[PDB]
């Protein structure tokens, strides 16, 4: 058994890393006081749950995560929140006054003055790991402290922790909930930092989300409750392997293998199915067929782009709940003609396919329709660049005036760091251009 | 109000398209780096695809479709019908063609020599090269798809010449597949000599290379055609030709729906397609190329302009008899 | 179509089917002290600015 | 607890300060004696940002008051809410400025800051962390243009790395008390262009136009002239009061709105304006209203020019999936009028309380290249008086020589064309 530390950076990091740890106790028969009926290792032990929670001798199971936040208020949430009692005070670190959207603040300015701060108090928890696999990273592309200190811890623990993996779930601007007009310079501006110090990123575009939520679950005006309970739940499939017993996927390099031949290209690309809004009476229970076809459904990505204009790397294929090998195989022979799939020649066109029997697990009260079955589907596709060219425009159009630029520049970034910056992000967007025309 | 952009200031169409949307007093043209617009009329080489249906509370319809161009390029429409299912490479309306890269050089060999165990060839691309001899093509090309060349073409009497057919299509959001019931065809003035005057019919051949003798511009509409074929044939273009022409245009749509469909995509698409024809003395129809960004005929301008307003645009953007026939075709 | 390494267990079970065959610690602290330099030597000139 | 410190100075200051503190309180269930008497728990949310808490659970104001005569400070004291303030923050002299910039910024003004400063760093020392200080003046006086200045280059020097936020009323020839008044309204602009973070430019020209025309006022007084600015003050800090996302405290409000450091004057507009009053407004109303010119107290035209940013707050109980429809509507209908080169320039809140006598409100906050024509019309009128070098004795009489003069129009004659340039980006 090998431990995963999860760091939550900034207001959207902590507020979705609240939102797995309450589907995370759900899913292990965990209370929020930390008590685990099912563990009969009272203190001790080393289950596929032990990855994500630790023991203590009075059988609480606190979870081996960290949240950071250069503004108290989001973090006191938690603090007085329902799983109040699942973490202790040392694992809760805020700041009081925050980045103000702005990169530069949250990198150099307060980044520097809390950055020893943070990585102490990730030592207390790597030093109750007998194995460490990596770390998981929440954050916001667009926020201060998300891009901004984020950027500065990932290169630091690649520093300390230099042998092992980092994975990152990226929240990717969308004007539709953003609240800052210079969030494209601090998507690009971590995106270059941060870019060599991540061994794999799944990037949810609060655009894909917000329109899943009004569409799927008949909401008018989803709030980020509606927008993180969701996120939650592919989080949740994606870190399953890890907290379950299984075969695949079962430590943080495996992500590595199974979907980035090339690092840079480390993007994977989420689409989930069934959304069933809780509201409907009864719900007509899809198929394994049903769903795995929805997974090449642009409308059910985390990413709104075009895989059939894109050229595939790796697939991977997260079942939970009632699926067998048979009808998968079945599904996949179906879908493999009809639906436009486009491989390179230097990789194998093959699935690598998971199956949880336990269904998803729905937050009681929640917009999310309990299902039989559901699937997540992990795709490197090149057609998730268009996320990279839309917000690469974006700063190109900012940029060319230099507006806003002086309150980087104000807190003692340099002005070639954006053009520095930027030209990676064109290299980024070559590599793919490379890889799938 | 609607919302529009222009970034292709060479299409003859949609320029007039333009004029019309503005001819409505509902439709307001931006700068065409304007992101908030409800219709492009985009540029026909690299268009920012990637940069649509990204807007709140903007529905953006394109006047292309991702991916078309694998029906609308000579070695793309090749390699397509070969490799479909669909169409598969037993196609009965497709001229044998190899794709020749300066590869399917052996297999052209293997038919060539089969046919001289008629075996004249036309070598193109995307500059044509006419010959009997293999060697002269393949030589042509390195210094391209080879193509069979129908030495028995329909020929229009008087004037014993050659002519093709031109058709537009247009594909709507929905995918339906609209023929515009006026085409052209565009006749050689010179015999058909078995020189290339005579053999190639593009416009500006004729017009550089008898012009104008027998029609307007070598451009004979429908209805005179319809009433040839009545008088030399006793048929119509309706039975001998127009069957065939329906047939092919839904095969080639079909064939890419599932790949370039925009049923649901964060955006929508439609595009006009210029489909040409060729005819043989037995009144077969052969598929020649697709043309992606086509011109039209003069006089043809107007009603067609206004029917894309119409099914296309207006259908998406309604405002305050059909000239095209519904090629009904199944999911 | 080929299904291989097929595993199976109590949770569940996986397989593959295949269709067709840095910087230093030292690094990191120059460039945040080169930043805070550059913020101490902009706030000094407008001291310097309001004290003429 | 991210605090601000208000600080009022001169007549105009002082009477717009107090009036704000009336509405605010209200907003807040604070009464005249500083007693809570609220029934939502919004109320007290961040009632840290402008309140201090005292024994027996009372809220004072973190409100300075400056003056160099005790006129109108003696007023405030016995007005609606004088008891509320904390007395030793009353901070007053007995000369006057005799709207006079020099004298607020150079003579008596000079004799007088250092007292404010010690408030000031009173205040500031408790604070658990500062954001930074908004002021409420006038340009057109003595003591809210010259010395409010001098407060805000001293509070800079202390405090350089603190947001610096004014609310000030730009002087009129339809609602004047002085020919002086473009004199001293152009000094104070350069202040303003250095050492502030984001202005609110309140034109009295608007607000006089707003209250004849509109509000159909045939009279207007200077109270009624304050009541819109009252009601604009509450809602443009209606981000800072209560609980949201979108600009939640100054800095942040600072780096959405201003893309050029200079370039920080804002328009302010409220809707609705209505006279004499029970009927509800529906969401494309008050949208409709709050972009248009009437309801903006800038005098300025907004297609005269092109928006960088907008902040537009929505207050009320009112369905957000129309407000976000409606304000979509705007900016698509009129595209021609948002810079292309800033995507997304439009930021929307919406704030669950009202303000009083309203079920629902829009607050507009724009920072629009035609306020240029507000910097015109004032370099216009200084520029007819100073090449006759009219009325120049009474600033000379203070120590001041003509250089001053030329190099604070030359300054602002630099502002104008720089907003012209980015106007044709
Ligand atoms: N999906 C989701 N997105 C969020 C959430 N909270 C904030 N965001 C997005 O995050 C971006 C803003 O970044 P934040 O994380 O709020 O900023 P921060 O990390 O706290 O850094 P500061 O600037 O110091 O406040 C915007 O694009 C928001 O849409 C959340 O709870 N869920
Ligand atoms: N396989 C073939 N057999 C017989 N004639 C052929 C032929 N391929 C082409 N032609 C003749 O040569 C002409 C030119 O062919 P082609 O279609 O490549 O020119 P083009 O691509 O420019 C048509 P357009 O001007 O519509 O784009 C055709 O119009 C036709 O008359
Ligand atoms: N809106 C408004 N403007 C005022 C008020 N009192 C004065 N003014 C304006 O302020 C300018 C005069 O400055 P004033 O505040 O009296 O000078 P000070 O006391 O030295 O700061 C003139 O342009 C007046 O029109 C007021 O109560 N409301
Ligand atoms: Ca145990
Ligand atoms: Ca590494
Ligand atoms: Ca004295
Ligand atoms: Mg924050
Ligand atoms: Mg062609
Ligand atoms: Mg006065």
């Amino acid at each position: 058994m090998r431990e995963c530390i999860s760091i939550h950076v900034g207001q959207a990091g902590v507020q979705i890393g609240n939102a797995c740890w309450e589907l995370y106790c759900l899913e292990h028969g965990i209370q929020p006081d930390g008590q685990m009926p099912s563990d009969k290792t009272i203190g001790g032990g080393d289950d596929s749950f032990n990855t994500f929670f630790s023991e203590t001798g009075a059988g609480k199971h606190v979870p081996r995560a960290v949240f950071v936040d250069l503004e108290p208020t989001v973090i006191d949430e938690v603090r007085t929140g329902t799983y109040r009692q699942l973490f202790h005070p040392e694992q809760l670190i805020t700041g009081k006054e925050d980045a103000a959207n702005n990169y530069a603040r949250g990198h150099y300015t307060i980044g520097k003055e809390i950055i020893d701060l943070v990585l102490d108090r990730i030592r207390k928890l790597a030093d109750q790991c007998t194995g460490l696999q990596g770390f998981l990273v929440f954050h916001s592309f667009g926020g201060g402290t998300g891009s901004g200190f984020t950027s500065l811890l990932m290169e630091r623990l690649s520093v300390d922790y230099g042998k092992k993996s980092k994975l990152e779930f990226s929240i990717y601007p969308a004007p539709q909930v953003s609240t800052a007009v210079v969030e494209p310079y601090n998507s690009i501006l971590t995106t270059h930092t941060t870019l060599e110090h991540s061994d794999c990123a799944f990037m949810v575009d609060n655009e894909a989300i917000y329109d899943i939520c009004r569409r799927n679950l008949d909401i008018e005006r989803p709030t980020y409750t509606n927008l993180n309970r969701l996120i939650s739940q592919i989080v949740s499939s994606i870190t399953a392997s890890l907290r379950f017993d299984g075969a695949l996927n079962v430590d943080l390099t495996e992500f590595q293998t199974n979907l980035v031949p090339y690092p840079r290209i480390h993007f994977p690309l989420a689409t989930y199915a069934p959304v069933i809004s809780a509201e409907k009476a009864y719900h007509e229970q899809l198929s394994v067929a049903e769903i795995t076809n929805a997974c090449f459904e642009p409308a059910n990505q985390m990413v709104k782009c075009d895989p059939r204009h894109g050229k595939y790397m790796a697939c991977c294929l997260l079942y939970r709940g009632d699926v067998v090998p048979k009808d998968v195989n079945a599904a996949i022979a179906t879908i493999k003609t009809k639906r436009s799939i486009q491989f390179v020649d230097w990789c194998p066109t093959g699935f690598k396919v998971g199956i949880n029997y336990q269904p998803p697990t729905v937050v009681p009260g929640g917009d999310l329709a309990k299902v039989q079955r559901a699937v997540c589907m992990l795709s490197n596709t090149t057609a998730i660049a268009e996320a990279w060219a839309r917000l690469d425009h974006k700063f190109d159009l900012m940029y060319a005036k230099r507006a806003f630029v002086h309150w980087y520049v104000g807190e003692g970034m340099e002005e070639g760091e954006f053009s520095e910056a930027r030209e990676d992000m064109a290299a980024l967007e070559k590599d793919y251009e490379e890889v799938g025309v | 109000m609607y919302t529009f952009v222009v970034r292709d200031e060479n299409s003859s169409v949609y320029a007039e398209v333009s004029r019309l949307l503005l001819a409505t007093g509902q439709w307001k043209r931006l700068r065409k780096d304007n992101p908030r617009f409800n219709l492009m009329l985009g540029e026909r080489n690299r268009l920012p695809f990637g940069r649509l249906g990204h807007e709140p509370g903007l529905v953006q319809l394109v006047n292309y479709y991702r991916g078309a161009d694998k029906l609308c390029r000579k070695a793309s429409l090749v390699k397509l019908i070969k490799t479909s299912p669909e169409l598969s490479e037993s196609c009965t309306w497709f001229p044998e063609s190899y794709v020749i890269y300066p590869d399917e050089r052996e297999v052209f060999l293997a038919a060539y020599n089969r046919r001289r165990e008629g075996n004249v060839w036309i070598a193109k691309s995307s500059g044509i090269l006419i010959s009997s001899e293999a060697s002269e093509l393949l030589d042509f090309i390195d210094e391209h798809v080879i193509q069979k060349y129908l030495e028995k073409p329909l020929l229009l009497e008087p004037g014993h010449r050659k002519f093709d057919i031109r058709s537009w299509v247009l594909v709507d959001h929905l995918y339906n597949i609209y023929l515009y019931r006026e085409g052209v065809l565009r006749t050689s003035s010179e015999p058909y000599n078995s020189d290339k005057t005579c053999h190639l019919t593009n416009h500006c051949i004729q017009k550089e290379y008898n012009y104008g003798r027998y029609e307007e511009g070598n451009e004979m509409f429908f209805e005179e055609f319809n009433q040839y074929l009545m008088d030399a044939l006793n048929t119509t273009l309706e039975n001998s030709i127009l069957l065939q022409i329906k047939h092919i245009i839904r095969s080639c749509l079909m064939c890419i729906e599932p790949a370039i469909s925009t049923k649901h995509l964060h955006y929508q698409s439609f595009q006009l397609f210029g489909f040409d024809f060729m005819v043989d003395e037995e009144l077969k129809v052969w598929l020649i190329e697709v043309n992606g960004a086509p011109a039209c005929a003069q006089k043809l301008y107007a009603e067609l302009c206004q029917g894309i307003v119409d099914v296309a645009i207006s259908s998406v953007f309604p405002l305050a008899t059909s000239i095209f026939i519904k090629l009904h075709h199944h999911h | 179509m080929e299904v291989i390494e097929l595993n199976k267990c109590t949770s569940g079970q996986s397989f593959e089917v295949i269709l067709k065959p840095d910087p230093s610690l030292e690094e990191i602290q120059k460039k945040l002290e080169a930043a805070e330099e550059r913020r101490k030597y902009q706030e000094a000139e407008l001291l310097k600015h309001l004290a003429e | 607890m991210r605090e601000i410190v208000h600080i009022q100075a001169g007549q105009c200051g002082n009477q717009i300060g107090a009036k704000f503190w009336e509405v605010i309180s209200d907003e807040h269930g604070i009464d005249p004696t500083g007693s809570y008497h609220g029934d939502s728990d919004l109320q007290l949310e961040r009632i840290n940002v402008y309140y201090n808490e005292a024994t027996g659970n009372k809220y004072v104001p973190r409100a300075i008051l400056v003056d160099l005569e005790p006129g109108t400070m003696d007023s405030v004291r016995s007005g609606p809410f004088g008891q509320i303030f904390r007395p030793d923050n009353f901070v007053f002299g007995q000369s006057g400025a005799g709207n006079n910039w020099a004298k607020g910024h150079y003579t008596e003004g000079a004799e007088l800051v250092d007292s404010v400063l010690d408030v000031v760093r009173k205040e500031s020392e408790s604070c658990d962390c500062l954001q930074g200080f908004q002021l409420t003046h006038s340009l057109g006086g003595g003591t809210g243009s010259g010395m409010g200045t001098l407060l805000i280059s001293k509070i800079r020097e202390e405090y350089p790395d603190r947001i610096m936020n004014t609310f000030s009323v730009m002087p009129s020839p339809k609602v004047s008390d002085t020919v002086v008044e473009p004199y001293n309204a152009t000094l104070s602009v350069h202040q303003l262009v250095e050492n502030t973070d984001e202005t609110y430019c309140i034109d009295n020209e608007a607000l006089y136009d707003i209250c004849f025309r509109t509000l159909k006022l045939t009279t207007p007084t200077y109270g009624d002239l304050n009541h819109l600015v009252s009601a604009t003050m509450s809602g443009v800090t209606t981000c800072l009061r209560f609980p949201g996302q979108l600009n939640a405290d100054l800095r942040k409000l600072a780096v959405n709105m201003v893309p050029f450091p200079r370039l920080h004057f804002f328009m302010p507009g409220f809707a609705p304006l209505t006279s004499r009053q029970y009927r509800a407004l529906t969401v494309p109303e008050l949208t409709q209203q709050m972009f248009d010119s009437k309801n903006m107290m800038a005098a300025c035209d907004p297609r005269h020019g092109r928006y960088l940013t907008v902040a537009a707050i929505f207050r009320g109980r009112m369905s957000m999936k129309e407000v976000d429809e409606q304000m979509l509507n705007v900016q698509n209908k009129n595209s021609s009028y948002f810079v292309e080169w800033i995507p997304n320039n439009v930021k929307t809140a919406v704030c669950d309380i009202p303000p009083r006598g309203l079920k629902m409100s829009a607050t507009f906050i724009g920072n629009s290249t035609a306020i240029q024509e507000l910097f015109k019309r004032i370099s216009e009128q200084f520029t007819a008086m100073f090449r006759r070098k009219a009325f120049l004795h009474w600033y000379t009489g203070e120590g001041m020589d003509e250089m001053e003069f030329t190099e604070a129009e030359s300054n602002m004659n630099d502002l104008v064309s720089e907003y012209q340039q980015y106007q044709d980006a």
